[PDB]
């Protein structure tokens, strides 16, 4: 059962939680190909590994950098807990290694690109196709949090869909291991939870409230809050007045009313049957979870791949050079990557 | 609509994350 289950997979994740791998591969390993997409300390690539020949995504993050934009625990945070989790819907870390200038994660290349892409491309999604990817997220939240890790960065631009049309989510950016409350100010604001903007001090209740933003998303084709500019956002966010669209079941807006609920001691995925809220929901009630564990429900969408290196589902980037300097640069800071 | 007036706001790309 899922106890079981759950109580083997902390033991495996806490030995490498306590003893990280590290310097599993180097950069002349790797043909850099195309970037995937930028972010704020670098970029992911596709690249061709020599010896396999296989494809991977390869994260790459300026030392320098992150130093100076306070962002190292985050960053450590990141691949720590990368490197131990182990989960049908997360990500695999395949390699990871540091050199002068950089921080480097090579992961599986997911090549059905990012959620948002198809979302914003089809408008929305009917609900059984929401239901689908929302129940792997049901399911990996129920497992982070079981490690005591939290997210805290649910949204369609960090979930891709691989070739069998499941979710691989990506970007463990902001989690962090850890039991009861936490204060970082971080997210997106779209996805933030309202006691993180009221600077309260929050749990990870505001994971299974993202859920509630990504699932309206996905249904609606819009976010429940929305702006030109996060501070109008955070008031709407506040308020929590929420408006659903007209094609909405009743089943569905009943979930979302509870999700997207302001108020902790009554927000589901944080009362005291824990996710069994949320799996025993109405809205869920065709869902076969064990079958979707392991991956034997026929997906809705099949990303249409043309060959193991094919980026077709992904929009393009300028191309940079990546550059190494010959002077290592803040060795000490990420010591233990 | 709330479609339109979605479409016609300045956030409907890829949005960045925050940290403070
Ligand atoms: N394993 C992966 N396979 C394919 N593409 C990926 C993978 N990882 C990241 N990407 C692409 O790169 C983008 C940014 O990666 P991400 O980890 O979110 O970096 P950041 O936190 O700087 O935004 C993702 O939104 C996705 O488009
Ligand atoms: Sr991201
Ligand atoms: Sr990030």
């Amino acid at each position: 059962s899922v106890k079981e289950f759950l109580a083997k997979a902390k033991e495996d994740f806490l030995k490498k939680w306590e003893t990280p791998s590290q310097n599993t591969a180097q950069l002349d390993q790797f043909d850099r190909i195309k970037t995937l997409g930028t972010g704020s300390f670098g970029r992911v690539m596709l690249v061709k590994h020599k010896e396999s020949g296989n494809h991977y995504a390869m994260k790459i993050l300026d030392k320098q950098k992150v130093v100076k934009l306070k962002q190292i625990e985050h960053t450590l945070n990141e691949k720590r807990i990368l490197q131990a989790v182990n989960f049908p819907f997360l990500v695999k870390l395949e390699f990871s290694f540091k050199d002068n200038s950089n921080l480097y994660m090579v992961m599986e290349y997911v090549a059905g690109g990012e959620m948002f892409s198809h979302l914003r491309r089809i408008g929305r999604f009917s609900e059984p196709h929401a239901r689908f990817y929302a129940a792997q997220i049901v399911l990996t939240f129920e497992y982070l949090h079981s490690l005591d890790l939290i997210y805290r960065d649910l949204k369609p631009e960090n979930l891709l869909i691989d070739q069998q049309g499941y979710i691989q989510v990506t970007d463990f950016g902001f989690a962090k291991r850890v039991k009861g409350r936490t204060w970082t100010l971080c997210g997106t604001p779209e996805y933030l939870a309202p006691e993180i903007i009221l600077s309260k001090g929050y749990n990870k209740a505001v994971d299974w409230w993202a859920l509630g933003v990504l699932i309206y998303e996905m249904a609606a084709g819009y976010p429940p809050f929305f702006a030109d500019q996060p501070i109008q956002i955070y008031e709407k966010i506040v308020s929590g007045k929420v408006r659903f669209p007209s094609h909405f079941s009743s089943d569905l807006k009943d979930l979302l009313r509870n999700l997207l609920q302001v108020d902790l001691t009554k927000r589901f995925g944080n009362l005291k049957n824990g996710v069994n809220d949320i799996k025993n929901h109405k809205w869920f009630a065709t869902t076969d979870w064990i079958a979707i564990y392991q991956r034997k429900v026929e997906a809705p969408f099949i990303p249409k791949f043309k060959g193991p290196g094919d980026t077709s589902n992904f929009d393009d980037y300028e191309e940079e050079e990546i550059r190494v300097s010959i002077n290592e640069k803040c060795g000490k800071e990420f010591t233990e990557f | 609509t709330t479609y339109a007036d979605f479409i016609a706001s300045g956030r409907t790309g890829r949005r960045a994350s925050i940290h403070d």
